[PDB]
């Protein structure tokens, strides 16, 4: 395949190319070229910070404790993974992204506190 | 004045269920871990369950591990215990108590400071 | 369970000792052994915690110690008002959390 | 609350707002503006590198194996968490920061080596 | 020792100075100085991204499931760790670096998928 | 038409070994988890082993845990089972089946949809 | 194992129930209990899965339910063609994966 | 010449304690893992404890797990063993030995290369 | 423990075999089986390690092998100087670390 080769593939199939996409995020006139590189770095770091905040700091794929709400475009399970591409999915739930992210942050802080308490039990 | 006041209880058939609750005041409810302690008629004291102050961590004595639920509502200042699949061996006074584990920022205790008077449960 | 054997007694004004024997790892490794005063039909009162501490509201009569795998409660000069069952309990390593001892009766 | 809303709160209370603060670290004339952004990125990375070095790479809260020395401003436990703000704490132990950091680095390298040995036991 | 003090030491001995080296990666005319800093940041991030991709996101030392091939300059085990420096080792296997990296990426994606399946077993 | 067809089997001495295999078609082999199920002569059904669709995760019933290997080749559409250190207690018909665990993206089943006819193994 | 006791019977056209009793955590906690129709010398056919579902190819005669720690298969009006052994099985919490019940014979 | 020389030992009452030590030379002390091996009077050999070369990882046979401590001082080239809560069953010669686990960079051995003569401990 | 049964013997110049039988997973899965020569009052000497290796200082007389769950030590032509107890030992999967066999006596 190669970079974005999986863009037209189903969401399930495309889950096998996350490595490929991840590597291509990093790999006066001149000042505007320099500005663009700096902004690209800041963007990269923001995505990494969210993964860190959500408790998914070193994974391309991870699980969380936030249940999927049926209100968030319930489109079955197999229909999403086998008969839809990621480009379509990103529109199906575009109005829920901020809700989901907020939930992911909250159901991390709750976990860190529980872990901290357990480490204090002699 | 710190008070823990239990309610609920009564006689239930073996194989049945019931729920106990405890209201509390005189302290910030949300600042303390709580537990239920069993006083069987002639045994005196058995630990049953422990819940932390945020209501997220629960621990049980093995004998009730698959049957009892300990829960909290910090807006109501209420501690509660749901007991399922009751046995005759569970006949006891069940006491509401504050203590046990703590927040890890605040001098963990591992003992009980306050006791209610307890609900009587017969099975 | 921890063992606090029956029974302990003495005349008013005499000191008495109430024992509590554990096993190996429970009161041997954890300095979280408490003592309670249990009245016949009332909720128990905390007397001793950790090893040697007592909460406000508890008088100088009650003190205690631990050595090896055995703990004890000392009453420095017994009152008739101390006719209660005594219970010891201790932290159990996050496995069973707390172990209560069989209690023992004090007669004055 | 919001950003720095917890600054006047006790250290304990303020531990619940770490997420809020973390997100606001990332979120010729023009060249000096560009320079400032680059330096902000380098600063961010230095803090992340220390967390990585200390074995606390993806957590807002984590525990270590370094004991607290009583010489490091022993102020009890409950007094620190309930009757002090983070701004005050940062002054109470400002002369011990480098000592603590050095200890945190050492009591990581010792842990990585022990883990490496265990993974070689058939 | 200090920065690069271990460069002439054996590979084994030098494994104890990884912390030292890691910290020194971060710690019109003016525009070229700014450009150099930006590029240094991008380089740093690329190394961190690989460690993330390989499943070694927060460690200076980590293990993988890729076996060492004898074709990759088999030089024994004790000879490499006790009688060779890292500078020499980097030449002994310079033509296998891309092969090894590709294997490390593949034997991660396989692991993430297996973990994902296990988390779905009730 | 989905078909699972077993081969191999036969009588082997206790302490010996043998290998079974199952060819399959009518479905994408690589899309389904598979298992072997034992039918002892008078017991009917015992679960023996489960393998996921990518051939990376295997699970066994404790009784064969240190003796049997379950494996797959998705280019051949073949499931196989290697049985070592055989016991008389392993006499059974061994069935090839599709089902059990799934991919976690596709409605995990926890049941078997298709069965072959089974190989007969005597020890 | 799960228990499906011997034996179940009835005249053609009558309904019958085949039981399957588990323990506590197995069919009590997991709604993955299946039923199979086992012919005398043929591979078994799936009838019921989850609790109440049936695959295409299975007629309306077969339905079922679960309550407490006990599951059952119901045949709405028995045919002579149903003289088969019935087996129940269920998911076992990733510890033993699947538990088959001892089966039971249906006579028409 | 590699030598391991034990000291300490003697007769101790059951319920008592003692400490053994071993000095060593002829090799870099810090390069090798070490262990203590028990020779009961008529049993010959029992493994007791293993410590790695940096003195950070210790392993014990279950029978002494809650009673014995194995420790090292690499500046002194000394291995030591503290035995608490002694039992009559611990009467044995205790040998200082080099070997067992290794650094993971250096050909792990899983055998003992050198032995001292051992201290005699009677309980 | 591993078993090296009593007893082994032969005349000077004859070869002898000393066995060491394990169980399943210990010497079956780990090729870390060593043999030691134990003199009556002296510390033991290492003869064999891994399966077939011997340290410098050990002569050609001592060799060995492993098959299945059983290991053995072979002495190619016995000397009177070999009257020692022999012990086998092996790695035990990081659970018990090392298992020694009951040893066995060699008489020339
Ligand atoms: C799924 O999203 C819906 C829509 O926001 C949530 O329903 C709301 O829940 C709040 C909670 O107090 C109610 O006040 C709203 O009135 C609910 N909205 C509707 C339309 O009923 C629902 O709770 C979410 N479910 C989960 C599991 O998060
Ligand atoms: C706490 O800090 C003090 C002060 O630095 C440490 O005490 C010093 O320890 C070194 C160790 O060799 C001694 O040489 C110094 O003389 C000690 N200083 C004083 C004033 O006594 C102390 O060890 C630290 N404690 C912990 C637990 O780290
Ligand atoms: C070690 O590297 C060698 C060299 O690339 C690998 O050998 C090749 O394996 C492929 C696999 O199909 C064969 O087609 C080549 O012909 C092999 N090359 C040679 C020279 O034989 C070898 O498999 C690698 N080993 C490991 C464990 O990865
Ligand atoms: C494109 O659609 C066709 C329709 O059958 C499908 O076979 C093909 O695999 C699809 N390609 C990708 C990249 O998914
Ligand atoms: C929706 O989910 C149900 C669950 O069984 C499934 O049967 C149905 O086919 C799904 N619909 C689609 C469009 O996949
Ligand atoms: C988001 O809201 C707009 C508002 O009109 C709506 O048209 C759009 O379809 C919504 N998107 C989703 C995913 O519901
Ligand atoms: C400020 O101090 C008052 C004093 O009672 C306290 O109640 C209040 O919560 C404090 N505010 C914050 C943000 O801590
Ligand atoms: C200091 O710690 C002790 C430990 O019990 C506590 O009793 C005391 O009140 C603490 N002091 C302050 C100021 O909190
Ligand atoms: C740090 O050292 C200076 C030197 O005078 C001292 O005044 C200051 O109080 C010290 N800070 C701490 C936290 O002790
Ligand atoms: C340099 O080589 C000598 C040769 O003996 C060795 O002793 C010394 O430690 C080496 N230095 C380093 C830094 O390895
Ligand atoms: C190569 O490895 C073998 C394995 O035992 C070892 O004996 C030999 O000395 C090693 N060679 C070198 C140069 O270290
Ligand atoms: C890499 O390939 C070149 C091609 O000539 C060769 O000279 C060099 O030695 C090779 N390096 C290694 C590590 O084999």
């Amino acid at each position: 395949l190669g970079f974005l080769g999986a863009a037209g593939s189903t969401m399930g199939a495309a889950s096998m190319t996350l490595t490929v996409q991840a590597r291509n995020l990093l790999s006066h006139w001149g000042i505007k070229q320099l500005q663009a590189r700096v902004l690209a770095v800041e963007h990269y770091l923001r995505d990494q910070q969210l993964l860190g905040i959500w408790g998914c700091s070193g994974k391309l794929i991870c699980c969380t404790n936030v249940p999927w709400n049926s209100s968030w475009s319930n489109r079955n399970l197999s229909e999403i993974w086998d008969n839809m591409t990621w480009l379509q999915w990103d529109k199906e739930i575009s109005n829920y992204t901020q809700i989901i992210y907020g939930l992911l942050e909250e159901s991390q802080n709750q976990q860190e506190k529980n872990e901290q308490d357990l480490l204090a039990l002699d | 004045e710190v008070q823990l006041v239990e309610t609920g209880g009564g006689l239930v058939q073996p194989g049945g269920s019931l729920k106990l609750s405890c209201r509390a005041s005189g302290y910030t409810f949300s600042s303390f871990a709580m537990s239920w302690v069993r006083q069987a008629p002639g045994k005196g004291l058995e630990w049953v369950s422990l819940i932390n102050d945020r209501g997220g961590l629960t621990f049980y004595v093995d004998s009730v591990k698959g049957r009892f639920t300990i829960s909290r509502d910090n807006s109501k200042n209420t501690l509660s215990l749901q007991m399922h699949s009751l046995r005759d061996g569970d006949t006891a006074v069940y006491y509401c108590a504050t203590g046990g584990m703590s927040s890890a920022l605040q001098s963990s205790k591992y003992y009980f400071d306050f006791w209610g008077q307890g609900a009587l449960v017969t099975v | 369970a921890l063992t606090q054997p029956p029974s302990v007694s003495g005349s008013p004004g005499q000191s008495v000792t109430i024992s509590c024997t554990g096993t190996s790892s429970d009161i041997g490794s954890y300095n979280y052994v408490s003592w309670y005063q249990q009245h016949p039909g009332k909720a128990p009162k905390l007397m001793i915690y950790d090893v040697t501490q007592r909460p406000s509201g508890v008088s100088d009569r009650f003190s205690g110690s631990k050595s090896g795998n055995t703990a004890s409660l000392t009453i420095s000069g017994l009152q008739a008002d101390d006719e209660a069952d005594y219970y010891c309990s201790a932290y159990a390593g996050r496995q069973t959390f707390y172990i209560f001892g069989g209690g023992t009766r004090l007669t004055v």
